[PDB]
RNA sequence: AAAUACCGGCACGAGACCGAUAGUCAACAAGUACCGUAAGGGAAAGUUGAAAAGAACUUUGAAGAGAGAGUUCAAGAGGGCG
RNA sequence: CGUGCGAAUCGGUCGUCCGACCUGGGUAUAGGGGCGAAAGACUAAUCGAACCAUCUAGUAGCUGGUUCCCUCCAAAGUUUCC
RNA sequence: GCCGCCGCAGGUGCAGAUCUUGGUGGUAGUAGCAAAUAUUCAAACGAGAACUUUGAAGGCCGAAGUGGAGAAGGGUUCCAU
RNA sequence: ACCUACUAUCCAGCGAAACCACAGCCAAGGGAACGGGCUUGGCGGAAUCAGCGGGGAAAGAAGACCCUGUUGAGCUUGACU
RNA sequence: CCAAGCGUUGGAUUGUUCACCCACUAAUAGGGAACGUGAGCUGGGUUUAGACCGUCGUGAGACAGGUUAGUUUUACCCUACU
């Protein structure tokens, strides 16, 4: 006998192995598909979640009732010190998949990157890549090496690069810089590898991977939340107040006979810290860091064209629970996964993007700095003194 | 009296024994199998640091619902605990064993605990009150112990 | 070392609560062989075992 | 008066019986320990050895628990001990 | 709470509270019998007939059980009268 | 202290009866030592101090009392070594 | 939705119960006609900590309903004595 | 016809299974799962013991005739699922 009236159901039945993710950095499960027509470029990159604030813009979309009017849309701030290549890595095509073929490293690998090979840097003689480099300046290691760069040049078809972050430049406690494979999509593998080598030990900035007003996809790990109940985890109906042993439950587990209990049904357990891949997050501006010149330091990030004050995206008292943002940044409309301080893999889209809500070019008119630690009313410290006069300290 | 084994040779080796000890039989049997494969001055040391929680005992047989801890991987295991009265007992027993080596005339620093065994003993009854006017039992699970040490460089 | 007793005979001479008695700490040896009412009537004179003064409830 | 009757009493003698969950409720401080206001209800519980010869002296320990000495044909009989 | 603290408790909310009020001691009523502002209520954790001993091992066309091996032969549920 | 052969005699052979009595497991070092607000720092006795003893702090009962004394009932539980 | 009190949770010390042929992954097939063990298929990788309440036709009490028994009792009158 | 991909709702009177009316709607199709589901709840109905009528009997008593008040026990073992 049957269900008297119908509903729909509680939760998504693809996402269901609701376990605490095996990895702490978002894995890219799938990069795009290349076409030898277009020139070389990296695909992915690395940032850190540092904040959230307002904007204000004057909108064009002909048709709707918000045309040439001024909305406010919200944003996140992702901080992006430019990344440093240290190697290449070749993959081959097969009938059991994609076997990894040969790996090489640069002569000079930093100590934030010699920090990525250890569980303990305190006791260890830091001996990784000590015998390896050696090869890069003897006349019997220019040939063996370029035997092999001439072996990828034949056999391999997929080519990738490898880049360590820069945690000498972030305001965090830690010092262990993230190694991350990245696909290089473009010309025939000959060209693809003429470009790579040439970049070992160089810096690659965010101007080069991404551009303004783009549609990127955002990969990471969730804000975690503890072994939580069935009412918080799955979003069921509470029970009515008279129930003998509790009312934040499912009251019927299963029927009598197919006498098991099915993975379909909702249960207690761990809430959050899953892995997750949201899409189609826009880019409203790519920021510039604190460049010094001619004595003075220049720090106008937030300076829009429509108010030209001296301020950077940084708010009064700093961003909360994080730091100050000096290094060049990207400004995402909408919210993104993870806590503050947590590391956020980027990516292009797979899907070739033409609608109208894609091709919408953006320029802004306001960017928020009023302290988030409280309930702010002042845009910049100097403006305060001017409103308030001198205090009993002066 | 006799011990579950002899000593391989009687000339190099000392004994000690424990009759009706008011400890838990199991906790004891589990701490008396870690101690087994160790030197005396590893053992003495390992039974102060159980008492002071810097090294756990692995609960391998008798692990009904017993917790998990950080100092047990050390024993490649997952379960383990810090039984303190079981140690403070078989850290007495040593003193006696140690104290029979010189009264033969032997090297107290070369004494490798070979033998060490733990046996159930006669229970001591006392009683305890449960609803609807009834009376269950509430009994004691003591033990005997033995051990046999032997000289080896 | 142990004076549930010498605190008793005290509070029966000072005609008060055992609460009010004060058994000098320092001389715990001089007061813990006393042990018979005369030998406490001494120590009250001597200034070891003393009455405490009544707690103020100000009517103000 | 006798020839008859006698699972209570006082002494006695036997047994093709039972052998300590048996045989009387009771081989032992049993109609005793203990339960019920009271009438009444009512157990469990035998065995060192030939002889106490029941382990001086030493040694670890605060103490029980131990290590060596020793009595015995034996402690592989150590005071609830074939 | 429901292997409890309790073989009927405890908590918040509740009914009465100068009158057929609410309680201590001494006393009368005893089992087809007592007592009942009357529910078959109460009569020592027992009540549409209390508890203790005996008659008693009460009777059962109905349940449950029914102890060593090999050798040989091997049925019946149909007929009258209850 | 005991057994074979010919004959006698019977309280003579167990897997079971929610059978009688005694002993022992798995469950299990698990259920659990959650009602009426609350403790902390120093010393001195000692082989051993979260709990006992003194001194100082902060607290509760709040005279319809966690105060002071009796009757039934208990029968020495009273007091020191 | 969020907060507070006490548990639950983890550790030292103390430490009981109900229950238990043998045990414990599913389909369908037959079978005392709704199998954990049989038959045909799917399959099967030490030891375990917190939860849950589908399944063990779960535990708990020789069905209180119905029928039989040449088994009774409490009540009532024109049953018989 | 292929098609069971995705849905098929809010209220009044009634203990309802059923019924009938208001309103919104893409539409308010039908069923199984021990007539899915009480160691998941609720006990409002039936189906114990108190009480009142309305028919039957001289009566103890009786009603698919109606009423008022009536205590929902366990998980710590195996599996299953998380």
């Amino acid at each position: 006998s049957h269900r008297k009236f119908s509903a729909p159901r509680h939760g998504s039945l693809g996402f269901l192995p609701r376990k605490r993710s095996s990895r702490h950095r978002g894995k890219v499960k799938s990069f795009p598909k290349d076409d030898p027509s277009k020139p070389v470029h990296l695909t992915a990159f690395l940032g850190y979640k540092a904040g959230m604030t307002h904007i204000v813009r004057e909108v064009d979309r002909p048709g709707s009732k918000v045309n040439k009017k001024e909305v406010v849309e919200a944003v996140t701030i992702v901080e992006t010190p430019p990344m440093v290549v240290v190697g290449i890595v070749g993959y081959v095509e097969t009938p059991r998949g994609l076997r990894t073929f040969k790996t090489v490293f640069a002569e000079h690998i930093s100590d934030e990157c010699k920090r990525r090979f250890y569980k303990n840097w305190h006791k260890s003689k830091k001996k990784a890549f000590t015998k390896y480099c050696k090869k890069w300046q003897d006349d019997a290691g220019k040939r063996q090496l370029d035997k092999d760069f001439s072996s990828m040049k034949k056999y391999c078809q997929v080519i990738r690069v490898l880049a360590h972050t820069q945690m000498r430049l972030l305001p965090l406690r830690q010092k262990k810089a993230h190694l991350m494979e990245i696909q290089v999509n473009g010309g025939t593998v000959a060209e693809k590898l003429d470009w790579a080598r040439e970049r070992l030990e160089q810096q690659v900035p965010v101007s080069q991977v991404f551009g303004q007003d783009e549609m990127i996809d955002v990969i990471g790990v969730t804000k975690g939340k503890g072994y939580k109940g069935v009412t918080s985890r799955w979003h069921t109906k509470k029970l009515p107040r008279k129930t003998h042993r509790g009312l934040r439950k499912v009251a019927c587990i299963g029927a009598w006979h197919p006498a098991r209990v099915a993975f379909s049904v909702a249960r207690a357990g761990q809430k959050g810290y899953h892995h997750r891949t949201e899409i189609n997050k826009k880019i409203y501006k790519i920021g510039q860091g604190y460049l010094i010149k001619d004595g003075k330091l220049i720090k106008n990030n937030a300076s829009t064209d429509y108010d030209l004050s001296d301020k950077s995206i940084n708010p009064l008292g700093g961003f909360v629970h994080y730091g100050e943002v000096t290094n060049d940044f990207v400004m995402l409309k909408g919210c993104v996964v993870g806590t503050k301080k947590r590391v956020l893999t980027l990516r292009k889209s797979l899907l070739v993007q033409t609608k109208r809500r894609a091709l919408e070019k953006i320029d802004l008119k306001f960017i928020d700095t009023t302290s988030k630690f409280g309930h702010g009313r002042f845009q910049t410290v100097e403006e305060k003194k001017a409103f308030m006069g001198p205090l009993k300290k002066d | 009296v006799r011990y579950s084994l002899d000593p391989e040779n009687p000339t190099k080796s000392c004994k000690s024994r424990g009759s009706n000890l008011r400890v838990h039989f199991k906790n004891t049997r589990e701490t008396a199998q870690a101690i087994k494969g160790m030197h005396i001055r590893k053992a003495t040391k390992y039974l102060k640091d159980v008492t002071l929680k810097k090294q756990c005992v692995p609960f391998r047989r008798y692990n009904g619902g017993v917790g998990r801890c950080a100092q047990a991987k050390q024993w490649g295991w997952t379960q383990g605990r810090w039984p303190k009265k079981s140690a403070e007992f078989l850290l007495h027993m040593l003193k006696n064993a140690e104290s029979n080596a010189e009264l033969k005339g032997l090297d107290v620093d070369s004494l490798v605990i070979e033998h060490i065994q733990v046996n159930k003993a006669p229970k001591m009854r006392r009683r305890t009150y449960r609803a609807h006017g009834r009376i269950n039992p509430y009994m004691s699970s003591p033990c005997h112990i033995e051990m046999i040490l032997t000289e080896k460089e | 070392s142990m004076l549930r007793l010498q605190k008793r005979l005290a509070s029966s001479v000072l005609r008060c609560g055992k609460k009010k008695v004060w058994l000098d700490p320092n001389e715990t040896n001089e007061i813990a062989n006393a042990n018979s009412r005369q030998q406490i009537r001494k120590l009250i004179k001597d200034g070891l075992i003393i009455r405490k003064p009544v707690t103020v409830h100000s009517r103000a």
